[PDB]
RNA sequence: AGAUCUUGGUGGUAGUAGCAAAUAUUCAAACGAGAACUUUGAAGGCCGAAGUGGAGAAGGGUUCCAUGUGAACAGCAGUUGA
RNA sequence: UCUGGGUCGGGGUUUCGUACGUAGCAGAGCAGCUCCCUCGCUGCGAUCUAUUGAAAGUCAGCCCUCGACACAAGGGUUUGU
C-alpha cells in the first residue's frame, strides 16, 4: 500500500563511525534522513522533535549506538507541493534491542 | 608442535606468539600477549585478576 | 634452480589457525569450547532445548 | 597470511635440524577455465598476433 | 466536565516541553 | 511572524530576563497583535505568556 | 612610443588567492515568492559574577523607538539590520 | 536468475574484565529495640561473595547466515562503415 507504517531499529554506530566529535549528532540526523529517504522513497522526510531530542540526549558526541524509530508514509494532498507522499519518523523508546526485526505495524 | 608454554595467566602460548622475558636472578617468564606483560610488570596478583586460570582454580569455577 | 635454497623438501609440522582478527589464542572452536566450558549463552540455549 | 612451524634440513647452519616459525601467505587458487587459444607469429618488428 | 475525548487532547496541550518542565496552567481567551 | 518587541516587553513586564519568557508557538498572531505593555499584561493574564521556572541548581550534593 | 611621464579607462593573472584566532549546533512550525542564516517552541551547548551580565565617564550625535522596503551596503544570504 | 543486493536480527571472532537488580550469620565498626531475645533483631556502612568469563561493543573496510522486512527489468545523455 501507500500509507504504510513500519518499525525499524537503526545502527547509528554503524553509520556514524569515523566522523568527528562535533559532527556526530548532526551527521546522525543526516543519516537517519537518508535512511528514510532510501526506505520509503519519499523526497519529503520529517523528523519528529522527540526523535531529535532522543538523538541529542547524550550530548553532541556520545550519540547512542542503536535507535528504535518508526516510519510512517502519509498523504501530502493537503497543499500544492511537488511531492505527494512524506515520511514521519517517530521515536519509539525500547528497553533492549536484542531480537528486534523490522515489523509491519498497522495504522 | 614444539614445547608448550604457559603464560602469566596460565594460557596456551602457541608457537610464534607473545614474548619471553628474563630477569637478573635467572628466572624465565613467558607471556601470551601484551596484556599479560603489562599485568605482570605492574606487580598484579594473577590469583586476583578475574579472567586468569589461577583465579578460576582459587574460586573452583567451572 | 641450482642453489640449496631451492630444491628443498618442505615438511610442515604445525599450521597456525588462531584468530587474526585480534589476539587469538585458540586454534579451533572445539579446543576453545573444551578450554572454557559452558557459558551463559550456552546455558540459556540448553535451557531452551532442555 | 599466517605463520608455520616446520623443520630445517640445512647443513652447515646454526638452525640445522631445528624448528623455525616462518611467515607464510595464503592465496586462493580455484581451478581455471580454458576458453581460448591464441597464436603469436615472430616478426622483425616484434611478436604480432596471428 | 471532562470526557475521554477532552482529556485525551488536554494531555497533549498541557505538556509544553520535555521531562522536567513546568506544565501549562491555563490557556483562556477573552474579548 | 516576528516577535522580538513582544518578547522584550514581556521580559520587562515579568521582571525576568528573555530566557524566562515563554511565548506560545502555536498561537502567534495574537502575540503579534500585542504592541503595548497593557496588551502584554492582558496576555499574561490569559496565560499565552508564561514565565519559565528557574533552572534547578541543587545543593543536596554539597549538603 | 618611450620620460619608474600626467589623467582616465581596460586586460592576463583569475572564477585564482582566498572568505580557517576565541569548543557548536540540531528538529518542528510560522511568515514570506523565496529560509542554513528571521521569528517562536523543543533540544544540545558556551560566557561562568576579574562574564559574552547590569550601568556610567570620555568620545559618537539620533546610532534610541514604532511602522514599511527588499534599489545599494551588511565582502554568502536574508522575510533581518546601527 | 538456479533470483539479486541491501536493512535489521542471529551465530562466529575479538576487546575489556564480572554489569543493574537481588540475596548473603561476608563485611572496620557505629546508632537504636529487649513482655520480646538468652544471644538476639532493626537501620547506617566503603568493600567482598553468588547470580556472572558476566555486561557492553563488535565493520562502518571482520567471517557465516538463509531468520524478518521491503526494495528492485528503473532514469538520463550520446554513439554508424
Ligand atoms: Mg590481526
Ligand atoms: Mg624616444
Ligand atoms: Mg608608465
Ligand atoms: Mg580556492
Ligand atoms: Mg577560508
Ligand atoms: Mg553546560
Ligand atoms: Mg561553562
Ligand atoms: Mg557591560
Ligand atoms: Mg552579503
Ligand atoms: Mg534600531
Ligand atoms: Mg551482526
Amino acid at each position: 500500500n501507500e500509507v504504510v507504517t513500519r518499525e525499524y531499529t537503526i545502527n547509528i554506530h554503524k553509520r556514524i563511525h569515523g566522523v568527528g566529535f562535533k559532527k556526530r549528532a548532526p551527521r546522525a540526523l543526516k543519516e537517519i534522513r537518508k535512511f528514510a529517504m532510501k526506505e520509503m522513497g519519499t523526497p519529503d522526510v520529517r523528523i519528529d522533535t522527540r526523535l531529535n531530542k532522543a538523538v541529542w540526549a547524550k550530548g553532541i558526541r556520545n550519540v547512542p549506538y542503536r535507535i528504535r524509530v518508526r516510519l510512517s508514509r502519509k498523504r501530502n494532498e493537503d497543499e500544492d507541493s511537488p511531492n505527494k507522499l512524506y515520511t514521519l519518523v517517530t521515536y519509539v523508546p525500547v528497553t533492549t534491542f536484542k531480537n528486534l526485526q523490522t515489523v509491519n505495524v498497522d495504522e | 608442535m614444539k614445547v608448550e608454554l604457559c603464560s602469566f595467566s596460565g594460557y596456551k602460548i602457541y608457537p610464534g606468539h607473545g614474548r619471553r622475558y628474563a630477569r637478573t636472578d635467572g628466572k624465565v617468564f613467558q607471556f601470551l600477549n601484551a596484556k599479560c606483560e603489562s599485568a605482570f610488570l605492574s606487580k598484579r596478583n594473577p590469583r586476583q585478576i578475574n579472567w586468569t586460570v589461577l583465579y578460576r582454580r582459587k574460586h573452583k569455577k567451572g | 634452480q641450482t642453489k640449496r635454497r631451492a630444491l628443498e623438501k618442505i615438511d610442515l609440522k604445525f599450521i597456525d589457525t588462531t584468530s587474526k582478527f585480534g589476539h587469538g589464542r585458540f586454534q579451533t572452536m572445539e579446543e576453545k569450547k573444551a578450554f572454557m566450558g559452558p557459558l551463559k549463552k550456552d546455558r540459556i540455549a540448553k535451557e531452551e532445548g532442555a | 597470511m599466517t605463520h608455520i612451524v616446520r623443520e630445517v634440513d640445512r647443513p652447515g647452519s646454526k638452525v640445522n635440524k631445528k624448528e623455525v616459525v616462518e611467515a607464510v601467505t595464503i592465496v586462493e587458487t580455484p581451478p581455471m577455465v580454458v576458453v581460448g587459444i591464441v597464436g603469436y607469429v615472430e616478426t622483425p618488428r616484434g611478436l604480432r598476433t596471428f | 466536565i471532562m470526557n475521554q475525548e477532552k482529556l485525551a487532547k488536554l494531555q497533549a496541550q498541557v505538556r509544553i516541553g520535555g521531562k522536567g518542565t513546568a506544565r501549562r496552567k491555563k490557556k483562556v481567551v477573552h474579548r | 511572524s516576528m516577535l522580538r518587541l513582544q518578547k522584550r516587553l514581556a521580559s520587562s513586564v515579568l521582571r525576568c530576563g528573555k530566557k524566562k519568557v515563554w511565548l506560545d508557538p502555536n498561537e502567534t498572531n495574537e502575540i503579534a497583535n500585542a504592541n503595548s505593555r497593557q496588551q502584554i499584561r492582558k496576555l499574561i493574564k490569559d496565560g499565552l505568556i508564561i514565565r519559565k521556572p528557574v533552572t534547578v541548581h541543587s545543593r543536596a550534593r554539597c549538603r
